[PDB]
């Protein structure tokens, strides 16, 4: 498949992105310095020099040069184009209205200046990639510009993101629930299908499939990378049943406004702890389906399933992911809507995961990543909302808002468009 | 990049100052003549943050000193880092302030605050991105509570969108310092309590204890609490110039702790405070510390958290960490301290990790508290202004620079207000 | 036959355990690494990894970390699942109670998620294999949590279980009398055949048969491993008259409330005396018919034999076991109840017991176990029950069951079901 | 892993304390400066039940020092292990008790128990799991007695579901140290007949008796008392920390000693014990233990077993054995002391070995009984407390403090109804 386009903002996004592209260069043997020195299909995220060189086909951008310096000092410093870097000069203190109205508006020029040079250079554009957080002042009020700039622009294109949703317990922020609410309002009708993450759910996997007692934000993006690859693996790669990119919003968004699947991966085991489990490709397939697993905290059990991508990678063999998936629909306690009678989409693709040096994760030849849009997320929703109208009955931080150029309406519109949101999920959630 | 510049006035003002430098010219390892000397380049990746370098290899702070007196100011240009900053900014005058706040804010400061903002002014102008300004002084000094909200309304009106911060030493309630600080400290919060973005409160008393028992200090002085303080204030920007996996600078700090403008009083607080016999006995690990940040004995504030809840707190910390173990203690104090903070926000820690330590120390960490608490502070000096002000008990010296009654009165309602909304806000929805 | 499942409770079941596993590895040349390295059946107790691995079917479980750390310390430690050794925090402390209702609540769970683990690659299930202490904190609450959530979960499968029944006379423990009438009347709905073996009567083997003047619980144990592998040589190995694992229940059960047989075993003799006996067939079956034989105290003289499993093992000859039992059968000192003209059930294997070395057992090419539901168990039933009514005719130690969740109601539930036991045996011991 | 936190309070608490220490250090080869030299990966695999690691190559045993002079705990601190314990635990007061049990209840202890409850709480979040408490002290003692009790009730609130072991002295029927310990005795019973699971009762007269003909000792001193109530204490923990055949916790023994609840009162035990000189002509193997530990006068309780009966009895065994030997022995004592058991419990004997035997030792023992014969030690204390309350022979001291004279009455009826309870169950069925 032809190219697809990343861009990384925010804090979270850039640091995702750092660890994303670790894992392409080292899946195409390309150089930390952009040198090809171990397939040739590579072209669909780099661009080739004309000189033995490749540079990534990534935007970097923030409104501080802190994470962003970190980029330029770091060992991939001479991988990425200097002008994809774009930084500005203040960071947005965590305030959507400053990311998105104040000085989001400063730099979003420059952004699209980038962004437009990428696409000339592309005989074919799948679509985009864009790492942010769901709660933050600049991966989500400079996020929501980007995603009504691309979309006008551009259009016609399938515009992937990935989001680190903010955790039911753990939270890192005060003023997240305020945040979270007006990117969902602004990049719901935006967007194609964005993909969520929990910070927490990772932590708990790398204490209990993973043998590590001291995880990092590190280790959380590295085993985040291997997502993003293995969505990507068809564009990249050869195999039954690959799975483009435009096949992902299709067959995960029964309705427009229900485009927010959940992330599993299996297998997840430390290098010791592999030589005891055959790993065949029934029990990664069960594992995929395990609440224990899954990357969002929100209970799978809760809802119903209403699609499904298993994206099988690896040394698969397609009989045993027809009967291991046959063993799931006839499980009484997984449960999946009755209006649609098939959710599963099956991707095969002849590429095991790559090894990361220094990495928690163990070297597997069989891998699988799950992608099921599931009414259990509804839960999750409900209780950001009831954050939100917590906090907004008292004003508790609307001030800081309103003096960076955003109206008190927007609050009220936003809160009454995710009401909305919960109702739609309750609407599909139920069968004659 | 983003970059601040320091203000100190009044005498515990430039003592604090002198003892903030040290430290921070430590961090970046920076001689006393101003020449580098650090052992690592990422201490010179965010130095202009506080620094404006001078070509030659050295390094000048654009800080300004004020004091009405030179007193304090010569002892600084004789202390190990005098010669450090530029002659220029070194601002007095010649009559200083008798710790009555009209002359060090209409009759005396008011001749020397032009000459004081113009070097401002050109340390502004020597900046590419101007993030915030800091001022030091102390609320029941003179010369710290009059100058220093003469400059905090100046500056502020010159520069109403840039942040500014203020660690200002609140008086004690067992045993003051000066007569008339209940005077002081209601003009001076008359100021802050509009001009400021974020005010950090401090007390002796509260210092004192740490160092009787917290680190069995026997002989503890001046030169030991501002060590204290200028830690925290180190800590509260580390993120400007140091790398982390979560990133808080000032802004980020004002906008989850001050919920609504008026409550922007907070209590700092520092982990490990350990003395030298009990180094063995201690394990530096990020369970321990979130114990000891909590703990009502480790505030800077005579105030007991305990007596009130929590609006916002932040948890910012320094060195090599592991975010899961910073989870889990959070959600513990959370979960722990279950009547401890308000139910009208769900979250209230905003945590932020920095990967140098400070010092020789493997792992800080820093506590601010926006704590209901602080409403015992301000009442006890709002009942002590009362009582002198019932019948003018030191007013004569106030009115003859200018000051005329009426204000006094309007300050004193204006500090009933602040009692009135934070117990406005200690109540519960249901 | 195909997989058969084993689970460990309790301090007692778990030293079993690593003794049983030390044979089954020996048998099977399997190193103590869990790589084969001198009955290429042994899938019914391992698992192959698929990379010169095998993986022990087992599940150690224990409420206390004491006796499962010393697994996870001594040589069998690469053998086992790490998963498999399941462990709590606070042991049972010889209290039912704790083990049925507080702390065995909160470890069930995890149990019975790797007992699904291990069914799920289970092409054909005989039954399970469940060790503990008939008189027990562990050993005696949490098995009754297993039995009940294996018999509704599964069920229509083989249960057997290994228990130290209470000695008569010598006891290491007070309130026993109140721990194993408990489990009884919880286990004897969902067991199918438990078998019973006496601390006291394997140390009279110990002295009088083997010339060993200190024994210990680790001798017990390597006496009571070839118990097993004798009841399960059929699924292991290859020989005439195979007896499957089923087969042993509908033999030895002619009353669903009478699955109470005892255990026997021959030849035993140490290494020097072994060389001045034959040894021959009618030796050995005669041997298994004796008093001072048996591993149950109780005197099988006292009753009737009911039923009789006679697994011989070795380079035996069917002529001969025929006219050996016919040898029994004509004996006017032994009697069967008139209502079992037949009660032998013979089983023959091609396989002599293995030597473990540094054992107090003799090589012998030719043994036999005999399993007897014989009705002179029902004596040692009344003198059980005798001290617990003496017991809590005062409530000697009843305030602790109280306390820990259990009803004072359960004890006189639970003697009154002993009670009918009793009554049970009873009726089927006469006949008009 | 099952932990615990030892407590130790007035002079012969923080004494036999020390002498505690000094030997679960040697078990586990702990350096007195705190590290670890032993032999063999066995002691670190459970170092954790005492001890809470602290990085740098050192272990700190969670112990809390509470005594209301610093007298006692001077000493300590001066002794080989005294640098051991974390200088924070060391919780003192400065007026101490006059050995009456009021003041070390109600007035003096009263205001450091908040002190001391801090530290066990710290301690406990210490741990992962804890499994129960140790209390060292004194019945006779006014600070052991007083402050011991107002602790065990504090902790029995705040963790009802842990266990807590009382390790007391119990004065002797036929020379005192104190006067009014009848008092201080009575007073303290009431406390522990209703908060403590079990208690070990522990007298200098029996263990004079020990010294002077079991081991024939000529000039023993509390430094050698000590050292054998350290190694029965040791002994009852030897299955928390080495592994063994038959291991049995605190929790294990409570239920198979502790019919009913308030007949929680042992008399420990303890073998082999023999001079220098009968070394040579003794086997030291299963069959002489047992008679050793049954034998009354290796008792370390004045009341003479024989005059009684055993409820239960607890056996702990350590080092290389036999199990069957084991089981030979208690059934001998089963048969052959017929009338020394009660009918109504047909099994009186609970067993426990451990792998790894005490010091240089190839073989020990541990006694615990719940022997009926204890009703004559409180019955002398019930003579000895009537007669001297009988005319108010020292409750003048008692009064002053706040103590009413009805609580002392209750204290006496609450220990009749104790003996009655012991003497009711003596009978027989048949
Ligand atoms: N998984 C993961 N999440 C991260 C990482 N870094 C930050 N986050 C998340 O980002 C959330 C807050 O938003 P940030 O991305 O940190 O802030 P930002 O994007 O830089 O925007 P600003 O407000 O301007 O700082 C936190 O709750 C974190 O969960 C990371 O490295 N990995
Ligand atoms: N034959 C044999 N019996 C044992 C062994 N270990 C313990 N027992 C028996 O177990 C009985 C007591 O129950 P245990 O199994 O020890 O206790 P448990 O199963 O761990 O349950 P808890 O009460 O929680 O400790 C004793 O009377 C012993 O006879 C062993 O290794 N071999
Ligand atoms: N923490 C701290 N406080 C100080 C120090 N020196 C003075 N103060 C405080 O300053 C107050 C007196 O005001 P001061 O600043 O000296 O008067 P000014 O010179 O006119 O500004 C006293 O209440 C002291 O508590 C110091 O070194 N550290
Ligand atoms: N075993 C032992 N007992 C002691 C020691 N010192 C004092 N005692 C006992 O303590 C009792 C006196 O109580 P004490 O604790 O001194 O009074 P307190 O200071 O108020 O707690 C006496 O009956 C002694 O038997 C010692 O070193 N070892
Ligand atoms: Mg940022
Ligand atoms: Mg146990």
């Amino acid at each position: 498949m032809r190219e697809c386009l990343s861009i990384h903002i925010g804090q979270a996004g850039v640091q995702m992105g750092n660890a994303c592209w670790e894992l392409y260069c080292l899946e195409h043997g390309i150089q930390r310095d952009g040198i090809v020195s171990d397939d040739s299909s590579f072209g669909t995220f780099f661009s080739e020099t004309g000189s033995g060189k490749h540079v990534p086909r990534a935007v970097f951008v923030d409104l501080e040069q802190t994470v962003i310096g970190e980029v330029r000092t770091g060992p991939y410093r001479s991988l990425f184009h200097p002008e994809q870097l774009i930084t500005g000069k203040e960071d947005a203190a965590n305030n959507y209205a400053r990311g998105h109205y104040t000085i989001g508006k400063e730099i979003v020029d420059t952004v699209m200046d980038r962004v437009r040079k990428m696409a000339d250079q592309c005989s074919g554009l799948q679509g985009f990639l864009i790492f942010h957080s769901f709660g933050g002042g600049t991966g989500s009020g400079f996020t929501s510009l980007l995603m009504e700039r691309l979309s006008v622009d551009y259009g016609k294109k399938s515009k992937l993101e990935f989001s680190v949703y903010p955790a039911p317990q753990i939270s890192t922020a005060v003023v997240e629930p305020y945040n979270s609410i007006l990117t969902t309002h602004t990049t719901l009708e935006h967007s194609d299908c964005a993909f969520m993450v929990d910070n927490e759910a990772i932590y708990d996997i790398c204490n209990r499939n993973l043998d590590i007692e001291r995880p990092t934000y590190t280790n959380l993006n590295r085993l985040i990378g291997q997502i993003v690859s293995s969505i990507t693996a068809s564009l990249r790669f050869d195999g039954a049943l690959n799975v483009d990119l435009t096949e992902f919003q299709t067959n995960l968004v029964p309705y427009p406004r229900i485009h927010f699947p959940l992330v599993t991966y299996s297998p997840i085991i430390s290098a010791e702890k592999a030589y005891h489990e055959q790993l065949s490709v029934p029990e990664i397939t069960n594992a995929c389906f395990e609440y224990s697993n899954q990357m969002v905290k929100c209970d799978p059990r809760r809802g119903k399933y209403m699609a499904c991508c298993l994206l099988y990678r690896g040394d698969v063999v397609p009989k045993d992911v027809n009967a291991a998936i046959a063993a799931i629909k006839t499980r009484r306690t997984i449960q999946f809507v009755d209006w649609c009678p098939t959710g599963f989409k099956v991707g095969i693709n002849y590429q095991p995961p790559t090894v990361v040096p220094g990495g928690d994760l163990a070297k597997v030849q069989r891998a699988v990543c799950m992608l099921s849009n599931t009414t259990a997320i509804a839960e999750a929703w409900a209780r950001l909302d009831h954050k939100f109208d917590l906090m907004y009955s008292k004003r508790a931080f609307v001030h800081w808002y309103v003096g960076e150029g955003m109206e008190e309406g927007e609050f009220s519109e936003a809160r009454e468009d995710m009401a909305a949101l919960e109702k739609d999920y309750e609407e599909v959630g139920t069968e004659s | 990049m983003r970059e601040i510049v320091h203000l100190q006035a009044g005498q515990c003002g430039n003592q604090i100052g002198a003892k903030f430098w040290e430290v921070i010219s430590d961090e970046h390892g920076i001689d006393p003549t101003g020449t580098y000397h650090g052992d690592s380049d990422l201490q010179l990746e965010r130095i202009n943050v506080y620094y404006n370098e001078a070509t030659g290899g050295k390094y000048v702070p654009r800080a300004v000193l004020v004091d009405l007196e030179p007193g304090t100011m010569d002892s600084v240009r004789s202390g190990p880092f005098g010669q450090i900053f530029r002659p220029d900014n070194f601002v007095f005058g010649q009559s200083g302030a008798g710790n009555n706040w009209a002359k060090g804010h209409y009759t005396e400061g008011a001749e020397l605050v032009d000459s004081v903002l113009d070097v401002v002014r050109k340390e502004a102008e020597s900046c590419d991105c101007l993030q915030g300004f800091q001022l030091t002084h102390s609320l029941g000094g003179g010369t710290g509570s009059g100058m220093g909200t003469l400059l905090i309304s100046k500056i502020r009106e010159e520069y109403p969108d840039r942040i500014m911060n203020t660690f200002s030493v609140v008086p004690s309630p067992k045993v003051s310092d000066t007569v008339v600080e209940p005077y002081n400290a209601t003009l001076s919060v008359h100021q802050l309590v509009e001009n400021t973005d974020e005010t950090y409160c401090i007390d002796n008393e509260a210092l004192y204890d740490i160092c009787f028992r917290t680190l069995k200090l026997t002989t503890p002085t001046y030169g030991d609490l501002n060590h204290l303080v200028s830690a925290t204030m180190s800590g509260v920007t580390t993120c400007l110039r140091f790398p982390g996996q979560l990133n808080a600078d000032l802004r980020k700090l004002a906008v989850n702790m001050v919920p609504f403008p008026r409550l922007h009083f907070f209590m700092p607080g520092f982990a490990p405070l350990t003395s030298r016999g009990s180094q063995q006995y201690r394990a530096l690990t990020v369970p321990e510390l979130t114990q000891q940040m909590f703990d009502a004995k480790n505030m800077m504030a005579a105030c007991d958290p305990r007596h009130g809840r929590y609006l916002t707190v932040a948890a910012v910390f320094r060195g090599r960490m592991s975010m899961k173990e910073v989870d889990e203690q959070m959600l513990n104090v959370q979960n722990k301290n279950s009547s401890y903070f308000v139910e009208w926000i769900p979250n209230n820690v905003k945590t932020a990790v920095c990967d140098i330590p400070p010092r020789g120390l493997k792992m800080s960490a820093t506590f601010i508290g926006n704590s209901t608490a602080i409403q015992e502070l301000f009442k006890r000096i709002s009942e002590q202004f009362t009582a002198m002000f019932r019948r003018k008990a030191f007013l004569h010296w106030y009115t003859g620079e200018g000051m005329d009654e009426m204000e006094f009165t309007e300050a004193e309602s204006n500090m009933n207000d602040l009692v009135s909304e934070y117990q406005q806000y200690q109540d519960a929805t249901a």
